[PDB]
RNA sequence: UUGUAAUUGGAAUGAGUACAAUGUAAAUACCUUAACGAGGAACAAUUGGAGGGCAAGUCUGGUGCCAGCAGCCG
């Protein structure tokens, strides 16, 4: 009921101010003229911001989303164009793949004679 | 059934 | 309240039946289309497209009931102690 | 009594725009001075599809068949069947139901017979993605034309069967004051009795045009060989710049003749479709005359397109005075604000037109 | 409506009520909101404040009374506005359809405190009872004079041909060798970082920006796009000259305008009592046809007799009145459509006439006494119905039996 | 043999399929039908595979004497051993024995397909969407997002399929991508497959395998002889300059101390590329 | 629940809206003359001793009114001043009754 | 000895109307009360639910003449 939404905020600007004040001195754990006279830019200044930081409407679904959806797009964009780039460097070195032994090798760690046939005549082509 | 439900038609007199 | 969308058992051919009792009908509060009850077809007379009907809670899956069409009771019409108006 | 026009000009607008508003006209002197006046078969066939497709319509052509009294009656549409004669291709007949498709009483369900193609009517390809698309803008949500059978010059025999589920009341308000951006484009490169080969130097031909660009260009080959492919052998090709940000596209087309380049024709419609693009601001010109009536007959609203300088042509004007004397509707134009280009916003108010003829 | 407020007004005095009640009465108008009905929003009408005959008094000698006449009619246009044009169609209620000969706009007789007040602020910068019955190429298109190829030079064939007329292949070729001069139009596809982050942002916008791009309720959802249609109107309306605003709107509501029709029955001008208003009311393309209408009709609740099969009742549709003979049908279990003799007892049922076409909902009531002389003490309100379709052609059919032993 | 009885979902693969007028459709494991006839209504003819010649003949049976009838062609075999015609989609509810390969043959067809619908096992579905640090991120999911882009259509049922069978299933769709990345199978499978033994421990310790090793030095010697630059050949002569290299390319690339599960395909490559640089080729 | 209604598009123009039209309508001898003559004066402060036909009077700084008198005598005024009247005083005798 | 009456007899009476009085600051109303005020006592009690029956009538289905739906429409 402190911080319930008012029906129009800015006919009673002046009690959200008080409000503000209570939270800063509420939460601050978290965070760490005389009328009466015979006579009567800087104030201008002081009407502008008070207004503005008293009255700031808070971010929306869908603008929330479109952060989300837009942050996600562009980094996609960046990684695109880093993998283009390797891409490119890599046709720079780049080779034929007959002769290498294929990494499906791994698991056996022992080698028949028929093989080792294969492999004798496979280095004796090569030279 | 094609003169079933019309009104108008084509009068040609070419 | 609601939008009446279409009557869709206006053309089925058995007087009375449950079909002919069915309005599609436009809940207004949320867009989301849904179907109601109308107590009889000479109630459905009444009942014609673009119109408010007020709905209320009642073959299944209809959940609805027309209780004011135009913001006239249906049922006062039906009794004839009203005219719907346009 | 009756508004009078002369002579041949704008035939099917005028008579199409004359059913939409439901004034009776005239057109008098239809090409008096040529050796054999009066009207040709293809526009007498145009009449008669007009009477199949309405109700209460009277139409009268003369003894000399140079001028036509136009009665119409109520768009009630239905199923039927349209032989085209082989003076024009199908789409020459297909172009005006679009415009009398969504107002009727029952959906249009017209199977048309004969050429499919042309050198100066709108094609298969240019309806399929060229017009509907701007009709599915302005609130046609349903509308389809299926290719049965492809029929080439001179012996045609092709076979299309257009449908339009969609009926709306009236066309949507058009607010488009910014160019699209185009993001890719597509087409189709279509044959009829002859080799595939043809087909991938025509695609091949688009390319090399296009190549230079930052954009997609994926060009869709569909060979047709057999009973379906037609009596003659043809082939020609439609290119597409579509926008799918707002559905907007813009499209080029011709068909090659016999003892033609496949390359050459490629790349004459890839130049035609760069040419398109840089003449139009929101809508193509061919697709301009679709888009203009259909704004005069929505809503009683100011719809804004955006024109470019290049689009106020002769046809332009015309069509312009040929709604004024029939609707009394004014065209305004205004200059945009920018300064990069010289587009002007046609503004234009609706009619209120409202389609009476559908049964609730 | 339950609820409605009922004024009491006790007796007369030097022919005037007591000014308590008055007082009353008049502020309940002043705050009252009128609410937006179907048919006035979608037809331009006036009520003649004022009726004036023009007509030559030297051609009603010559050929006679019997002459017809041509007529001025002023008043305050009502509801949308009325196209600036002449030659619209209109229909004044117990007279006939005309066609506007001329019309134009006069300053407002009565005008209001508020807008004489803003045009004497006007003439700074630079009557409360009115009861008289008691080279631009947009112009170079609509100059038909000037040829369309005579205009498109000034500033700077045919639709049967679809495809655009198109420059020699050679020269659209050399036009085209380089892409430039459209780049714009495509899509792309320390200090520069930022620079890519403004294009990534702007071609995110261009992919996805209206997937993206709230009111609580449906219903403020469809007032927000009526009002947003408004105010582009309004703002058009507002940047456009007065003159030419004119041509494009019409006369908007509001106008005091004068039209002249030709044509008039001499019975109007001659039988003319201000007494009996005036009421004009512009006609819809569909107004114009004639055919056959279909309707559900239902005898009137206080109406004592029931109505019979081709029996003359008057409708009222729209702003026209007339009379016909109507045939009232049966779905049959919507097989066929069968002859009824009398309209059902309580209940709706198709009826069938021919007449002047309106658009479908468009409600009526029957009557089939209108003259003093029969009314008698029934209600007169005869049948009540709605349009449910229009067309030319119908089929009813009647059940006949053979008979045989 | 399993078989769906739901229309719905064949209704919505076969809309999905998105099939042009002027398409062409590779149906595999046509079934009774149910899935034929509908892309017979939308396509410009259907080439179908059918390994069991009386199934076949009853496809035939009941297209016989339709308007469709000429557009469908069958061809009996093994989809694996036959060699296939040009083809446009691909839709198939095949049985899942053959699902892993079957992929990589669309991925590798020398026209493959702008897009097909494919029915899979739930955990393999999975498998194949999943995403760089996800659980299931696999071998299988970095390879077919370097040569396609697969998305999920459906969750289907276990009650739809008769008899039921012990596993759910998903419907799924894949995208070959027109240009091919043009980078080696071999060399990107062998990495990988050397990485992703243990795809939650450090890539270092994947490398420290003494075959790994052995296989490595045995590539550079032949790679060294390619250059025509000679070699000893035997057997520990390199092991102390193939360390050095990995351990050097491993601590530059910052990707030693990084999971496999939880590099992304960028991490993959730029790995690839430094082992080229320092002179190592995979597979 | 009760806020919501169909949506329709009122064309009354924003600015220099028309007088509206204030049909009083009742049965013959009710006092409908009577009744203008009264309202007429309370907002104009002059008495209008004949009417015939529409009256247009100021009744507020920017609001207008006409005035009509239908026939009571005659159905067809009932229905025409029915189709154009924005507002209607119906006029009922007390005594006698509806 | 049960049920049904636009059958029939003369007795009573207030809703309402109304002299007067009372009541009230002044009035309305209540309690009183001269005089009128009842047979369809038309001085015209309602709101819901349940169940029938009728045709040269209508629709749907079929181991004939039937069944379902329903029937303000013959
Ligand atoms: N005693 C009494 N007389 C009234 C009242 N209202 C009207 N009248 C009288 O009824 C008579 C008719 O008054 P009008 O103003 O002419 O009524 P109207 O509606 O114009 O009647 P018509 O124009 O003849 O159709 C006048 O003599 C009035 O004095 C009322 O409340 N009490
Ligand atoms: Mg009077």
């Amino acid at each position: 009921g402190t911080y319930r939404k008012r029906f129009n905020e800015k006919a009673r600007s002046g009690h959200m101010a008080k409000l503000k004040e209570l939270k800063r001195i509420r939460n601050k754990q978290f965070t760490r003229p005389n009328a009466n006279a015979e006579i009567l830019e800087e104030e201008k200044k002081m009407k502008k911001r008070k207004l503005q930081e008293l009255f700031t409407p808070k971010e929306s679904k869908v603008s929330r989303l479109k952060k989300k959806r837009l942050d996600k797009f562009i980094e996609h964009q960046l990684k695109r164009e880093e993998r283009k780039t390797i891409i490119g460097k890599l046709q720079d070195y780049k080779i034929d793949t007959s002769l290498l032994t294929s990494s499906k090798r791994l698991g056996e760690g022992r080698q028949t004679k028929k093989e080792e046939f294969k492999e004798a005549l496979s280095l004796e082509r090569q030279g | 059934k094609m003169m079933k439900n019309k009104r108008g038609g084509v009068i040609d007199k070419r | 309240k609601g939008i009446v969308l279409e009557k869709l058992g206006i053309e089925s051919k058995q007087p009375n039946s449950a079909i002919r009792k069915c309005v599609r009908v436009q809940l207004i509060k949320n867009g989301k289309k849904v179907t109601a009850f109308v107590p009889n077809d000479g109630c459905l007379n009444f009942v014609d497209e673009n119109d408010e009907v007020l709905l209320a809670g009642f073959i299944p899956g209809v959940r609805f009931k027309v209780v004011k069409v135009s913001g006239v009771s249906l049922l006062a019409l039906w009794k004839e102690k009203k005219e719907k108006p346009r | 009594k009756y508004t009078t026009f002369q002579g041949s000009q704008n035939f099917r607008l005028r008579i199409v725009l004359a059913t939409l508003s439901g004034k009776p006209i005239k057109i008098e002197k239809i090409r008096s001075g040529d050796l054999n006046p009066g009207l040709k078969d293809y526009e007498v066939s145009f009449l008669r599809l007009i009477e199949s497709v309405t109700n209460g319509s009277v139409i009268e052509i003369s003894y000399t068949g140079t001028t036509v009294i136009y009665r119409p009656g109520i768009i009630v549409g239905g199923a039927s069947t349209h032989i085209c004669p082989s003076s024009k291709p199908v789409g020459y007949f297909v172009e005006p139901m679009l415009y009398l498709a969504p107002f009727s009483k029952k959906k249009f369900s017209i199977l048309f017979k004969g050429i499919t193609a042309s050198h100066n009517d709108a094609g298969i390809e240019a309806i399929k993605w060229g017009l509907m698309p701007v009709m599915e803008k302005f609130g046609v949500r349903e509308c389809a034309l299926h290719t049965l059978k492809r029929g080439s010059p001179p012996l045609g025999g092709g076979e299309v069967h257009l449908v339009v589920d969609s009926l709306i009341a009236q066309p949507i308000t058009m607010h488009e004051i910014d160019r699209p951006i185009i993001s890719s484009i597509t087409g189709v490169a279509y044959s009829t009795r002859v080799s595939p080969s043809l087909v991938n130097r025509m695609i091949d031909g688009a390319k090399k045009v296009l190549k230079n660009l930052q954009c997609e260009v994926n060009i869709t080959a569909d060979v047709w060989r057999g009973e379906n492919s037609g009596k003659s052998p043809g082939w020609g090709i439609t290119l597409v710049a579509q926008s799918k940000q707002k559905g907007w596209s813009y499209f080029a087309e011709d068909i090659g003749d016999a003892g033609s380049i496949p390359e050459e024709l490629g790349e004459k419609v890839a130049c035609q479709l760069l040419e398109e693009i840089s003449k139009s601001a929101a809508v193509g010109r061919n697709q301009l005359p679709l888009a203009i009536v259909y704004m005069v007959i929505g809503k009683e609203d100011i719809g804004r397109l955006r024109i470019n300088k290049e689009q106020i042509d002769e046809r332009f004007i015309i069509l312009l005075r040929d709604i004024k004397k029939i609707f009394n509707t004014e065209v305004f134009l205004k200059p945009v604000d920018e300064a990069d280009n010289e587009d002007m916003i046609a503004t234009i108010k609706g009619i209120g037109f409202t389609n009476t003829s559908k049964k609730i | 409506y339950q609820g409605a407020k009922l004024f009491y007004l006790s007796g007369v005095i030097n022919g005037r009520y007591p000014d308590r009640e008055i007082l009353n009465l008049s502020r309940f108008i002043s705050v009252m909101k009128f609410r937006p009905l179907k048919w006035r929003n979608e037809h331009p009408y006036m009520l003649a404040d004022r009726f004036t005959d023009l007509t030559h008094p030297e051609l009603i000698e010559t050929q006679g009374l019997q002459i017809d006449r041509k007529v001025a009619i002023y008043g305050y246009l009502h509801g949308t506005p009325l196209p600036s044009a002449p030659g619209t169609r209109v229909h004044i209620a117990g007279v006939g359809d005309f066609s506007v000969a001329q019309i134009e706009k006069l300053p407002d007789p009565c005008p209001t405190p508020f807008y004489q007040q803003k045009l004497d602020d006007f003439e700074r910068e630079k009557k409360l009872i009115y009861a008289p019955m008691s080279w631009n190429i947009g112009k170079l298109i609509y100059m038909d004079n000037i040829s369309p190829e005579e205009c498109i030079r000034r500033w700077r064939v045919d639709l049967e041909k679809f495809v655009p007329y198109f420059d020699t292949f050679e020269k659209l070729a050399k036009k085209w060798k380089s892409v430039d001069a459209i780049k714009e139009r495509f899509l792309g596809a320390r200090e520069m970082n930022a620079a890519k982050k403004e294009k990534l942002r702007a071609q995110f916008e261009i992919e996805e920006g209206e997937n993206f791009k709230e009111y609580d309720t449906w219903y403020e959802l469809q007032k927000a796009k009526i009002s947003k249609q408004l105010e582009i109107n309004n703002i058009e309306y507002q940047e456009m000259t007065p003159e030419q605003r004119q041509r494009i709107e019409g006369f908007k509501a509001g106008s005091y305008v004068r039209i002249v029709f030709e044509k008039v029955p001499m019975e109007f001008v001659k039988n003319f009592n201000p007494k009996f208003p005036i009421v004009m009311g512009g006609l819809l393309p569909t107004e114009i046809k004639f055919g056959i209408v279909k309707a559900r009709l239902r005898r009137h609740r206080w109406h004592k007799k029931i109505l019979k099969t081709n029996d003359p009742l008057v409708l009222s549709l729209g702003w026209r009145r007339f009379q016909t003979l109507p045939i009232y049908t049966t779905t049959d279990s919507r097989t066929r459509t069968r002859m009824l003799k009398y309209t059902p007892e309580h209940t709706y049922c198709n009826a069938a006439f021919y007449g002047p076409l309106c658009s479908p909902n468009t409600p009526f009531c029957g009557v089939q006494i209108v003259a003093n002389s029969d009314t008698g003490n029934g209600f007169r309100i005869a049948a009540t119905g709605i349009v449910e379709e229009i067309d030319v052609n119908i089929e009813i059919v009647k059940k006949l039996k053979l008979v045989g032993f | 043999q399993h078989i769906l009885k739901n229309p719905l979902v064949a209704q919505g693969i076969v809309d999905k399929a998105q099939i042009r007028p002027s398409d062409v459709v590779l149906e595999v494991g046509p079934g009774t039908g149910n899935l034929t006839v509908r892309i017979l209504e939308q396509a410009k003819n259907v080439v179908a595979v059918e390994m069991d010649p009386r199934m076949a003949a009853e496809l035939t049976k009941r297209v016989r004497g339709t308007p469709v009838e000429k557009k469908l062609e069958i061809m009996l075999g093994d989809f694996m051993k036959t060699e296939l015609p040009y083809f446009d989609i691909c839709i198939s509810n095949t049985p899942y024995q053959i699902s892993s390969p079957l992929v990589f043959k669309l991925i590798n067809q020398p026209r493959p397909p702008r897009v097909s619908i494919l029915m899979f096992q739930r955990e393999f579905a999975l498998r194949l969407l999943a995403r760089p640090g996800d659980s299931l991120y696999c071998r299988l999911s970095a390879n077919v997002q370097m040569w396609a882009n697969v998305t999920h259509i459906m969750k289907v049922g276990k009650n739809n399929f008769r008899p039921p069978p012990q596993v759910e299933s998903s419907v799924v769709r894949l995208e070959i991508k027109n240009p091919r990345p043009q980078v080696d199978y071999n060399e990107w499978d062998g990495l990988l497959r050397i990485v992703f033994v243990r795809k939650n421990r450090t890539i270092s310790a994947g490398f420290k395998s003494t075959t790994v090793m052995d296989i490595l030095e045995k590539n550079y010697k032949t790679f060294l002889a390619m250059n025509n630059e000679m070699v000893d050949d035997t057997k520990g002569s390199m092991h102390d300059v193939v360390k050095e290299k990995i351990d050097t390319v491993l601590k530059e690339t910052d990707l030693g101390d990084k999971r496999a599960g939880k590099c992304d395909q960028n991490d993959f490559l730029r790995l690839l590329y430094a082992f080229h640089q320092v002179g190592i080729h995979f597979s | 629940e009760r806020k919501l209604h169909v949506p329709m598009v009122d064309r009354t123009p924003e600015d220099d809206p028309p007088p509206f039209i204030v049909a009083v309508v009742g049965p013959p001898g009710t006092g409908k003359t009577t009744l203008i003559r009264s309202l007429v004066r309370r907002m104009t402060k002059s008495t209008l001793n004949d009417i015939q036909g529409p009256i247009t009077v100021v009744s507020g700084k920017h609001r207008r009114l006409t005035f009509l008198e239908c026939p009571a005598d005659d159905l067809n005024a009932m229905i025409d001043i029915a189709k154009i009247a924005d507002l209607v005083l119906l006029l009922i005798d007390g005594n006698f009754g509806f």
